[PDB]
C-alpha cells in the first residue's frame, strides 16, 4: 500500500464497514450429526466485523463453553485478539496463546478471521495456521476447533466455518512455504461443518492489556517471540490513533508560527 | 390576531455599523471639499472651545466625595466633564449616559458613579468589604478588558476592592469569580454566562453595570448588549430592586431614545456634549478613492501615503494603522526605499546626523524582527506579530518620541494607549472570515484610533488623514461628525434571543416575550423611526403601540424555533416548551440552525472520517469559501493530516475541514487570508465541539462522546493525540520531549520510574528530576469499586476515587474535573454519565460517589467505568467492573391485586363503643382496610399489610386494637414504630381514641427505664420506637409486664432497610421469641410500604400467606399525578437558585387552586424559597394567590410571631415550617392550612415526619443535603422519598393526589424506577452486630456459639441472605452455603468481641460476659465505643481528658457539621476556656467537646447549635 493514499482511501472505505453487518450470509450445507454446531453471538461477529479491513486480514481467537447436558454445541462466548498484522491475504499473530483467568472457563475453539476475496475452500493458510497451532499447543483439540472465515462480499458478509481432517492437520503441519499454492495441499484437508450465529446470549471482547492487535502498520514492534497481556476491553477499530502514532506524531514546524496574523479577539469565556 | 408569516432578511441591515442609518450629512464649520486625480479630499478644521462657564470650574481632586478619593493619587484637577459629571455621579443613581467623542475618558466618571455603592458599602474598623457589591464593566474589546482590568486594579488598590476580568470557564472559574469583586467583561460572555446560568448566582449581590461604549449597539454585536440590557431591565422589574447604571457613548445624536432604552433619564441621568470640547482639537482629512481600477489604486494610495509622510517628514510624528500583519510591516521601508529613491528628500529628519539624538535608535539595534533594519531609518514598526516584549520596547522609543514613524495595527492603538501627532487610516477595510471577503471595519475601530491624532500634553490641535473610498467616504465623514444615528441589528438574532430567554425561564409564551421586547430599545427606536425598521405609519395607527406588529416579529421567532426543534411550541397554546436541542444552543450560544444541523447529521457511530465533515458543515462558517489562491496549498493542507479528507474535495467543506485539521496538528499557513480564516473558523469550531459534546453526552452515543471530549482537549493542547502526555505541560523541554516521545514507550507506564530511572533510557540523567516532578504532577486518580445487585432489573455500584497525583495550582487549579461514565460492556450502551469536580481543598481525599446501573436477560459478563479529565487530553481511567460472580436477586412474586368487595362502614364491627370512633369521621373504609379487616379485626392470627403512604394499614392495625379490647379488657399492646414524630402523632392520636372515647388509657415510652416499665402494664397500647423499646426488654426474662403483653405491631418496618431498623428487626424477633418461649400466643402485626418481598419477611415474623398484605403502588385512595424534574446544573447553590420559577409554575399549572406543601433542602433554604414564590406571585399578576382570607384575619395569629419576615410571609399566606419555628408559631402556620386560609407552606426536609398537614401538590426542591464531615452533598432518603410523597393526602376533597420532585438528572430516573415498583429491604445487624449479641450475653440469651447461631436463626438475614445473598456478601445461596456464612460471622463477631474485652470465650465454644459487656450493656452504648473509652480510662483521670474521652463515643456520631461552620467553630472554641490538640473543624468530637464547655460556661449560641448541644446532653 502507498502508505499515504491506500492509507486514506481504505480509512474511508472503513468508516461504514457497519453497513455489512445487517448483511451476512451463513453457511448452510450436509451436516455431520455427529459434530458439533457452533453458535456464535450476532453483536460480537458485528463488532470482530466492524473493526476488520476489507482487504487486511485480522483473526479472533474463540473461546466459549459447551452447555450441560447438551453436548455438542459449541458456544461462543469471548473472542480475543492478540497483537498481530495481517497482509491482505492473511493474519500473522504470534505464537504465544491467550491464557486468562477469564479465559479458564472457557476451552479454545479455535479461530476465526476476515477475508477480503470470496474463496469457496479453506485458505491454504488457514489450513497451515491451525496445523502449526496444533503442532506446538495440544490446547487446541482437533474434534473441538475449528476455522471460520467470514468474506466481505459486495456490502455484504458471507461466512463459513471448517474442521480439518486427520491429512489435513498432517500435510498442515508439513508445509512451511508462504504461496496459496502449496504442493500437496488439496481439498482432501478440510471439511466445513455446522456454524450458527445468536441473538441468544452474549460474547465479549478481549484485548492486550498493553497494547493493541493491529500491528499492521507498525511492521516493527511484532515478532514471532514477542510477549503480550490480555484484558477483557474493546477492539478500538483498525486505524483508530492507537496503532498508528507516527502520523499523529508527524508535526514539522518551526513554533513561532504564531507570529503571522496577530489580531486576538475571543471574547467568549 | 392569530399568528402572522414574517421573512426578517429583508428588514435587517445589510453592513452593520456600515449602514449609516441617517441617509444625510453635514459637513463641518472650515470644512473643504476638492477634486483632484483619482482623490477627493475632504478637510475640516477644529471647532473652537465652548467658553468657560460663568464661574464653571474644575472641581478639585479634594473637593470631591474624600471617600472616593482612593486610587486617583497624583491626580490633582479634573477634566471638564469630569467636573461636570461628579456631581450626578456621586448625588445620584440616575441611570447614567455619557455622550461624549473619544478623549474624555469617561472611564473616571464611571469611577464616582460606581464608588457611590463601592463607598456605600464600608465600614469604620473596617473597610468597603465585598460582601455587599460588585459592579460590571461591559466593555466591547479584550484589549480594552486588559488595559482597563489592569489599570483599575492597581488604581482601586489602595482599597484594595478586586478587579477581575470575566474570562475563566464556567466551573473553572466559578471558585475563584466568587472572590473576584468588581470585574470587568467582554458583554459576549457576559451573555455566555447569563445563557449558561451561573451569572444569576453572582446576581443580586450585583449591584451595578457599566456599559463602556455602548455605540457598538450600531454593529451586529449589538446585538448582544440589547438582550443583555432587556434582560437586566425586564428582570430587574419583577425582582423590584434596582440595578445602578452606567452608559457610555460617543458624541452621537438619538441620546434620548438611548437613555429610554438604557431606563436613563434625560432629565438629570443624561450627559450630552458636543465634540467642540476636545482636549486636543480635532482637524480631518479624508481621501476618498473614486478609482475603478484596484491594480492603479494599490499604487496611487502608498503615492498618497509617501506625499502625507512629506507633509510630517519634519519636527512631528505620524502613526499609521494597517490592516495586515505582514501588510504593516511592508507599508514600512516603502517610506525607507521612498526617501531613499528621491535622492534623501524628507528623511535627514532628526536635528541633524546624530542631534535629535539618533543614537537612540543606533545604539538601539538588536531586535528578534528585521525591525531592527528599520531602527537605523526614520521608520519603525510595532505590533504583537513582531512581538510582545519589543512592543513594550517599540512604546519605549516612541515615549521617547525617538521614532517619527510609527507603522502598526489598529488593535495595537486599542491596546495601550499613545497618542501620536497625526493619524494614518491606511484604507479602512479588513477581510471578514464571516463575511468571507473585504469590507470596512466598523466604526468603533476608526473611533479608537482616529482619535489618537493629537497628545494629552505634547501637542496642541492634532490632525488625522483616513484613506478611504468614493462611494463611502461620506459615511466615514458622518461618523465622526456626529450626523451618525446609531441602530439596533438584532433583527436578525431575535429568534435566537427568544429560544435563549425561553431556556432560561424568562419567556413562557409570546406574552413574556413581548414584555422582554418592551425592555428592548427596538421598541423605542422603531417607534421613534417607524417607517424605517418596515412600520407603515398607517399600521402605526393601526396598532399605536405595536403589539400586533411585536406578535408578527415573535411570529418569525416561533416559527423558525419549532422548525429548527429548538422549541416544542403550539399555534395555540402561545407557549412554548424548550428541548435538549434550545438548552444546548442556550448553553453553547449555538446558532438555532446549527443546532438542526447536529440533530440531522449526528448518529451514534460517527468515526472522526464523518466528523471531519459534520464539523466543516457547520453553519458557522458558511461564508467562507475556498480561494482561487488557497487551491494550490487546499492539496497540501489534504497531504499532511493523520485523518482522511477524502470525504470532500476543494470546497468550503474541505476549506474548514483541513483547517481543523490543521489547527490541532499546529500547521504553518502561507496566506494572510488563510491564516485570518483558520483563526477564525477554529475559534468558532471549540464551542461547536462542546455543543456536540452535550448532545452526544446527552443522547448517549458512547464512541461519538468518548472521540469529542477528545476532540475537544485536542483543540484545546493544539496538539493531537500523537503528543507524549508531556505534551499536556508545556513545562518540559521540546528537545527531551521528542526524544522521549521517539521511543515506544507507554506513558501509562513511566510512574515506576525514580528521579533518574526515567532518565536511564532517554539517556537524560541530569533532567530526571524535573522529569519525575512532571511525571507526577500528571493528574492521577485511583478509583476501587463496592457492587451489589439491588432488584434483577439494575444494581448498585459505590466508588471510592483516591488520589494518585500530587496537586499544584499552576497545573491542576482549584478542582479536577472529570467526566465518568457508566458504559456497557462494548462501550456502546450509555446506561449514564456523571461529571464530578473534587477541588483542590478537596484533594486526595475519597469522595462517595454512589450510582445504580441497569442489567437485562441476555446478562453481560461486566460493565465499564470511565474517568476522564475534562480539558487534560491523554488523560484516563479505566475500570472493568466485573458480573462474574453475580447472584441474581429472586424475582419477588405478584402482589395480592385488590378484590373490589362490598364498601365497608363502621357499621361492620358490631360494638357501638368501637363504632363511634368512626361513625363521625368517614363514611367507608377502603378496600385495602376493608379486605384486611377479616383479618385483623376478626381473626387473630399474624396479620401482615404490605401498602404504599396513604393506603392506611394503621387502620387494619387499629382493627386489631379493637380486636385484642374485645378479647381482654386490660390486654396490652406494644406499638413499635421507628418514626418519632409519627409514633409522636399516633400517641396523641390514641389517647384522645381510647382513653377519652373508650376510658382505655394510653402509655407512651419515655427514656428513664424505671418510669417507662412504670408506663407499660399500667397503660393499655404502649407506644415506642425501635431503640426505645429495644433497651427496656432486652433483659425481658426478668420483666413480668413484657410477657403479658397480648397484641404487637411492628408500624412502618419497612424502615429495616435503612437505619434504626436494625433495632427494631432484633426487638422483632425478640417478640417472636417471645410468642414461642412464653408458652403464650402473642398477637403479631406488620405494617409496611409496598413491598416485593413481602412473604419472606411475613415467615420471618410468623404470618400466612392468606394474611400477609402485598399490594401495588397502585392500590390507594387516591391516584397520583406524579411529576419529575432534572436540573442540569449539579452545582448546588446555581441549581437551588436557578430553579425557583419551576415550583411557583409548577403551581400555577397543576395546583394553582389547591395546598401546595413544598419541602425544601434547608432549615434556611425554606425561607429563600417561600420568598422566590412570592416574587414570583408578584410578577405572574395573580397577586396574593395563597391568601384565603382578609387582612384583619392574619392579625389575631400574626401576634404571636418572633421572626420579623414571617408576619410579611403571612400576609402573603405562605409560611414557613422549620425548626427555628417556635411550637406555638408552628403550631399556628399549621391551623391556618388545616383550616385552609394557608395554601403553599415551604416545608423543611426535617418536618417531613411530624407533620400533620397533608396536601393536593407536593412539591420536593433540592433533594440533596451538604454534609460537612466528607465536605459534600448526599442525595435524600428513599423512605424521605416516600413519606414526603406521600405527603399529598386528600382523600377528604381532593380525587387524586399532585406529586412533584425536581432533582438531579441522576436522581431522576431513581424515582422513576424505584417509586412505581415497590422497594426492597434487608437487614444490617450484619453490619452492626456488637449490639444484639452484645445484649444477649449479658442476658445469658446467647452464651454460646450455638446460640448466637440459633438467635440469627429467627431473624429476617436468615431469610432474605438466603434469598439473594451476594448483596449480603454470600457467594454460595446453598444451604451449607448459608451455614458455612452464618457460623463464619458469628466466629468473626465473637472474636472480635472478646478479643475488645467484651466477654470471655471459654475453650472457643462457651461464652461469659465480663464487667465490659456488662456495663456497655447496661448503658447502652456501643461495645467499640466502650472499646476506646477502655483504652482512655487511665488512673490520672480528669475531667479535662475525660471529657473528649466520653465526647469521642460513636454514641455522639449522630450530631453531624453543617453547612460552612467551621469559622464560627472555631470562634466558639476559642470562647470557650479548653483548648484542643489540633483543634479539627469538621469532627463532631471536638464540637461536642466545644459544645460541652459551653453547657459549662452557660454561654448562649445559637438554638440551631443548642439542638444538638442539648442532644448531646
Amino acid at each position: 500500500f502507498s502508505s499515504k493514499t491506500e492509507w486514506r482511501v481504505r480509512a474511508i472505505s472503513a468508516a461504514n464497514l457497519h453497513l455489512r453487518t445487517n448483511h451476512i450470509y451463513v453457511s448452510s450445507d450436509d451436516i455431520k450429526e455427529t459434530g458439533y454446531t457452533y453458535i456464535l453471538p450476532k453483536n460480537v461477529l458485528k463488532k470482530f466485523i466492524c473493526i476488520s479491513d476489507l482487504r487486511a486480514q485480522i483473526a479472533g481467537y474463540l473461546y466459549g463453553v459447551s452447555p450441560p447436558d447438551n453436548p455438542q454445541v459449541k458456544e461462543i462466548r469471548c473472542i480475543v485478539m492478540v497483537p498481530q498484522w495481517g497482509t491482505h491475504q492473511t493474519v500473522h499473530l504470534p505464537g504465544q496463546l491467550p491464557q486468562h483467568e477469564y479465559l479458564k472457563e472457557m476451552e479454545p475453539l479455535g479461530w476465526i478471521h476476515t477475508q477480503p476475496n470470496e474463496s469457496p475452500q479453506l485458505s491454504p493458510q488457514d489450513v497451515t495456521t491451525h496445523a502449526k497451532i496444533m503442532a506446538d499447543n495440544p490446547s487446541w483439540d482437533g474434534e473441538k476447533t475449528i476455522i471460520i472465515t467470514c468474506s466481505f462480499t459486495p456490502g455484504s458478509c458471507t461466512l463459513t466455518a471448517y474442521k480439518l481432517t486427520p491429512s489435513g492437520y498432517e500435510w498442515g503441519r508439513q508445509n512451511t512455504d508462504k504461496g496459496n499454492n502449496p504442493k500437496g495441499y488439496l481439498p482432501s484437508h478440510y471439511e466445513r461443518v455446522q456454524m450458527l450465529l445468536s441473538d441468544r446470549f452474549l460474547g465479549f471482547f478481549m484485548v492486550p492489556a498493553q497494547s493493541s492487535w493491529n500491528y499492521n502498520f507498525m511492521g516493527v514492534r511484532h515478532d514471532p517471540n514477542m510477549k503480550y497481556e490480555l484484558q477483557l476491553a474493546n477492539p478500538k477499530e483498525f486505524y483508530h490513533e492507537v496503532h498508528r502514532p507516527s502520523h499523529f506524531l508527524n508535526f514539522a514546524l518551526l513554533q513561532e508560527g504564531e507570529v503571522y496574523s496577530a489580531d486576538r479577539e475571543d471574547l467568549y469565556a | 390576531a392569530p399568528r402572522q408569516v414574517l421573512d426578517l432578511e429583508d428588514l435587517v441591515f445589510t453592513q452593520g455599523s456600515h449602514f449609516m442609518a441617517n441617509k444625510r450629512c453635514q459637513l463641518p464649520d472650515g470644512s473643504f471639499r476638492r477634486q483632484r486625480k483619482g482623490y477627493e479630499e475632504v478637510h475640516v478644521p477644529a471647532l473652537k472651545p465652548k467658553p468657560f462657564g460663568s464661574e464653571e470650574q474644575l472641581l478639585p481632586v479634594e473637593k470631591l466625595p474624600k471617600y472616593a478619593q482612593a486610587g486617583f493619587e497624583g491626580f490633582k484637577t479634573l477634566n471638564r466633564i469630569q467636573s461636570k459629571l461628579y456631581r450626578a455621579a456621586l448625588e445620584t443613581d440616575e441611570n447614567l449616559l455619557l455622550c461624549a467623542p473619544t478623549g474624555a475618558g469617561k472611564t473616571n466618571v464611571a469611577l464616582m458613579c460606581m464608588l457611590r455603592e463601592i463607598g456605600k458599602h464600608i465600614n469604620m474598623d473596617g473597610t468597603i468589604n465585598v460582601d455587599d457589591f460588585k459592579i460590571i464593566y461591559i466593555a466591547p474589546m479584550r484589549s480594552l478588558v486588559q488595559e482597563m482590568v489592569g489599570s483599575f486594579g492597581k488604581r482601586l488598590a489602595t482599597y484594595g476592592i478586586t478587579v477581575a476580568e470575566l474570562t475563566g470557564d464556567h466551573q473553572l472559574c466559578k471558585e475563584e469569580i466568587s472572590a473576584t469583586q468588581i470585574i470587568v467583561c467582554t458583554p459576549e460572555k457576559w451573555d455566555i454566562i447569563t445563557r449558561k446560568g451561573g451569572e444569576r448566582t453572582y446576581t443580586q449581590l450585583v449591584r451595578l453595570i457599566i456599559l463602556d461604549e455602548i455605540h457598538l449597539l450600531h454593529d451586529d454585536r449589538g446585538p448582544v448588549l440589547e438582550a443583555l440590557v432587556a434582560r437586566a431591565i425586564r428582570n430587574i422589574e419583577m425582582t423590584q430592586e434596582d440595578v445602578r447604571l452606567i452608559g457610555l457613548s460617543a458624541t452621537l445624536p438619538n441620546y434620548e431614545d438611548v437613555a429610554t432604552f438604557l431606563r436613563v433619564d434625560p432629565a438629570k441621568g443624561l450627559f450630552y456634549f458636543d465634540n467642540s470640547f476636545r482636549p486636543v482639537p480635532l482637524e480631518q482629512t479624508y481621501v476618498g478613492i473614486t478609482e475603478k481600477k484596484a491594480i492603479k489604486r494599490f499604487q496611487i494610495m502608498n503615492e498618497i501615503v509617501y506625499e502625507k509622510i512629506m507633509e510630517h517628514a519634519g519636527k512631528n510624528q505620524v502613526l499609521v494603522f494597517v490592516h495586515s500583519r505582514k501588510e504593516t510591516g511592508k507599508t514600512a521601508r516603502a517610506i525607507r526605499d521612498m526617501c531613499l529613491e528621491k535622492d534623501t528628500l524628507g528623511l535627514f529628519l532628526r536635528e541633524g546626523s546624530a542631534s535629535t539624538e539618533v543614537l537612540r535608535t543606533e545604539a538601539e539595534q538588536c531586535k528578534n524582527l528585521e525591525l531592527k533594519d528599520l531602527l537605523p531609518y526614520g521608520f519603525a514598526i510595532h505590533h504583537a506579530g513582531m512581538t510582545r516584549v519589543d512592543r513594550t520596547l517599540v512604546e519605549d522609543l516612541f515615549a521617547d518620541k525617538h521614532i517619527q514613524v510609527l507603522v502598526s495595527t489598529a488593535t495595537l492603538a486599542w491596546g495601550v494607549n499613545l497618542p501620536a501627532h497625526t493619524v494614518i487610516i491606511k484604507g479602512t477595510q479588513v477581510y471578514s472570515p464571516e463575511k468571507g471577503r473585504w469590507t470596512e471595519l466598523g466604526a468603533l475601530d476608526i473611533l479608537q484610533m482616529l482619535g489618537r491624532a493629537g497628545r494629552p500634553q505634547y501637542d496642541t490641535k492634532g490632525e488625522g488623514i483616513l484613506i478611504t473610498s468614493h462611494g463611502e467616504l461620506q459615511y466615514y465623514l458622518s461618523l465622526l461628525n456626529q450626523q451618525l444615528p446609531i441602530e439596533s441589528q438584532m433583527v436578525s438574532k431575535l429568534p435566537d434571543m427568544l429560544n435563549a430567554e425561553i431556556v432560561l425561564g424568562n419567556v413562557q409564551n409570546a406574552k413574556d416575550a413581548v414584555n422582554w421586547l418592551g425592555y428592548a430599545y427596538l421598541y423605542i427606536r422603531m417607534l421613534r423611526s417607524p417607517t424605517l425598521y418596515g412600520i407603515s405609519h398607517d399600521d402605526l395607527k393601526g396598532d399605536p403601540l405595536l403589539d400586533q406588529r411585536r406578535l408578527d416579529l415573535v411570529h418569525t421567532a416561533a416559527l423558525m424555533l419549532d422548525k429548527n426543534n429548538l422549541v416544542k411550541y403550539d399555534k395555540k397554546t402561545g407557549n412554548f416548551q424548550v428541548t435538549e436541542l434550545g438548552r444546548i444552543a442556550s448553553h453553547y450560544y449555538i446558532t438555532n440552525d446549527t443546532v438542526q444541523t447536529y440533530n440531522q447529521l449526528l448518529k451514534p457511530t460517527l468515526s472522526e472520517i464523518e466528523l471531519f465533515r459534520v464539523f466543516s458543515l457547520s453553519s458557522e462558517f458558511k461564508n467562507i469559501t475556498v480561494r482561487e489562491e488557497e487551491k494550490l496549498e487546499l492539496q497540501k493542507l489534504l497531504e499532511r493530516v493523520p485523518i482522511p479528507v477524502k470525504e470532500s474535495i476543494e470546497e468550503p467543506s474541505a476549506k474548514i475541514n483541513v483547517l481543523l485539521q490543521a489547527f490541532i496538528s499546529q500547521l504553518k499557513l502561507e496566506g494572510f487570508a488563510l491564516m485570518a480564516d483558520m483563526v477564525y473558523v477554529t475559534q468558532s469550531a471549540g464551542r461547536l465541539m462542546r455543543a456536540i459534546f452535550e448532545i452526544v453526552l446527552n443522547r448517549g452515543w458512547a464512541q461519538l462522546t468518548d472521540k469529542t471530549l477528545n476532540l475537544c482537549k485536542m483543540i484545546d493542547k493544539r496538539m493531537w493525540q500523537s503528543m507524549c502526555p508531556l505534551r499536556q505541560f508545556r513545562k518540559l523541554p521540546e528537545e527531551v520531549v521528542k526524544k522521549i516521545e521517539k521511543k515506544n514507550f507507554p506513558f501509562e507506564r513511566l510512574y515506576d520510574l525514580n528521579h533518574n530511572e526515567i532518565g536511564e533510557l532517554i539517556r537524560m540523567p541530569k533532567m530526571g528530576k524535573t522529569i519525575h516532578k512532571y511525571v507526577h504532577l500528571f493528574p492521577k486518580l485511583e478509583l476501587s469499586v463496592h457492587l451489589q445487585p439491588i432488584t434483577r432489573s439494575t444494581l448498585k455500584v459505590e466508588l471510592t476515587i483516591t488520589p494518585d497525583f500530587q496537586w499544584d495550582e499552576k497545573v491542576h487549579g482549584s478542582s479536577e474535573a472529570f467526566w465518568i461514565l457508566v458504559e456497557d460492556v462494548d462501550s456502546e450502551v450509555i446506561l449514564h454519565h456523571e461529571y464530578f469536580l473534587l477541588k483542590a481543598k478537596y484533594a486526595q481525599d475519597e469522595h462517595l460517589i454512589t450510582f445504580f446501573v441497569p442489567v437485562f436477560e441476555p446478562l453481560p459478563p461486566q460493565y465499564f467505568i470511565r474517568v476522564v479529565s475534562d480539558r487534560w487530553l491523554s488523560c484516563e481511567t479505566q475500570l472493568p467492573v466485573s458480573f462474574r460472580h453475580l447472584i441474581l436477586p429472586e424475582k419477588y412474586p405478584p402482589p395480592t391485586e385488590l378484590l373490589d368487595l362490598q364498601p365497608l362502614p363502621v357499621s361492620a364491627l358490631r360494638n357501638s363503643a368501637f363504632e363511634s370512633l368512626y361513625q363521625d369521621k368517614f363514611p367507608f373504609f377502603n378496600p385495602i382496610q376493608t379486605q384486611v379487616f377479616n383479618t385483623v379485626y376478626n381473626s387473630d392470627d399474624n396479620v401482615f399489610v404490605g401498602a404504599p403512604t396513604g393506603s392506611g394499614k394503621t387502620i387494619c392495625a387499629e382493627f386489631a386494637i379493637l380486636r385484642m379490647l374485645l378479647q381482654s379488657s386490660e390486654g396490652r399492646c406494644v406499638y413499635i414504630t421507628p418514626m418519632e414524630a409519627l409514633a409522636e402523632q399516633v400517641y396523641m392520636d390514641w389517647y384522645e381514641k381510647f382513653q377519652d372515647r373508650l376510658n382505655k388509657k394510653v402509655v407512651l415510652l419515655t427514656g428513664e427505664t424505671s418510669t417507662d416499665l412504670k408506663l407499660l402494664g399500667k397503660g393499655n397500647i404502649i407506644i415506642s420506637t425501635p431503640e426505645k423499646w429495644d433497651i427496656l426488654s432486652r433483659r425481658w426474662k426478668q420483666r413480668k409486664n413484657v410477657q403479658n403483653i397480648n397484641l404487637f405491631v411492628v408500624d412502618e418496618v419497612h424502615l429495616i432497610g435503612g437505619e434504626n431498623g436494625p433495632v427494631l428487626e432484633v426487638i422483632c424477633s425478640r417478640m417472636r421469641y417471645i410468642s414461642s418461649q412464653i408458652e403464650r400466643p402473642i398477637r403479631i402485626v406488620a405494617l409496611s410500604s409496598s413491598l416485593s418481598n413481602a412473604k419472606d419477611v411475613a415467615h420471618w415474623l410468623g404470618c400466612s400467606a392468606t394474611s400477609t398484605f402485598n399490594f401495588h403502588p397502585n392500590v390507594r385512595p387516591v391516584p397520583l399525578e406524579l411529576h419529575i424534574q432534572g436540573f442540569n446544573i449539579s452545582h448546588t447553590q446555581t441549581r437551588l437558585l436557578s430553579m425557583a420559577k419551576p415550583v411557583y409554575h409548577a403551581i400555577t399549572k397543576h395546583s394553582p387552586k389547591k395546598p401546595v406543601i413544598v419541602f425544601v433542602p434547608s432549615r434556611k433554604q425554606t425561607r429563600l424559597t417561600a420568598i422566590d414564590i412570592l416574587t414570583t406571585c408578584a410578577a405572574d399578576i395573580q397577586r396574593q394567590r395563597f391568601l384565603h382570607c382578609t387582612e384583619k384575619d392574619l392579625i389575631p395569629y400574626l401576634e404571636k410571631l418572633s421572626d420579623s419576615t414571617l408576619k410579611e410571609t403571612l400576609l402573603n399566606g405562605v409560611g414557613y415550617l422549620h425548626e427555628g419555628l417556635s411550637p406555638m408559631e408552628r403550631r399556628l402556620v399549621e391551623q391556618l392550612f388545616s383550616s385552609g386560609a394557608i395554601q403553599v407552606v415551604v416545608a423543611s426536609r426535617s418536618l417531613c415526619w411530624g407533620m400533620n398537614v397533608a396536601a393536593h401538590l407536593v412539591i420536593i426542591m433540592d433533594t440533596q443535603y451538604y454534609n460537612g464531615k466528607i465536605h459534600a452533598y448526599v442525595d435524600y432518603p428513599i423512605y424521605d422519598v416516600l413519606q414526603m410523597v406521600g405527603h399529598a393526602n386528600r382523600p377528604l376533597q381532593d380525587d387524586e393526589g399532585r406529586c412533584v420532585i425536581m432533582c438531579q438528572g441522576s436522581k431522576k430516573d431513581f424515582f422513576k424506577k424505584f417509586l412505581y415498583e415497590p422497594l426492597p429491604v434487608e437487614s444490617h445487624l450484619d453490619h452492626c452486630m456488637h449490639d444484639h449479641f452484645n445484649a444477649e450475653i449479658v442476658t445469658k440469651t446467647i452464651e454460646n456459639k450455638q446460640d448466637a447461631v440459633d438467635y440469627l436463626t429467627w431473624t429476617f438475614l436468615y431469610r432474605r441472605m438466603t434469598q439473594n445473598p451476594n448483596y449480603y456478601n454470600l457467594q454460595g445461596i446453598s444451604h451449607r452455603h448459608l451455614s458455612d456464612h452464618l457460623s463464619e460471622l458469628v466466629e468473626q463477631t465473637l472474636s472480635d468481641l472478646e478479643q475488645s474485652k467484651c466477654i470471655s470465650i471459654e475453650d472457643e465454644m462457651d461464652v461469659a460476659p465480663l464487667n465490659l459487656g456488662m456495663i456497655a450493656a447496661y448503658y447502652y452504648i456501643n461495645y467499640t465505643t466502650i472499646e476506646l473509652f477502655s483504652m482512655s480510662l487511665n488512673a490520672k483521670t480528669k475531667v479535662r481528658g475525660l471529657i473528649e474521652i466520653i465526647s469521642n463515643a460513636a454514641e455522639y456520631e449522630n450530631i453531624p457539621i453543617r453547612h460552612h461552620e467551621d469559622n464560627l467553630l472555631r470562634q466558639l472554641a476559642q470562647k470557650v476556656p479548653h483548648k484542643l490538640n489540633n483543634p479539627k473543624f469538621n469532627d463532631p468530637h471536638v464540637k461536642t467537646n466545644l459544645l460541652l464547655q459551653a453547657h459549662l460556661s452557660r454561654m448562649q449560641l445559637s438554638a440551631e447549635l443548642q439542638s444538638d448541644t442539648e442532644e448531646i446532653l
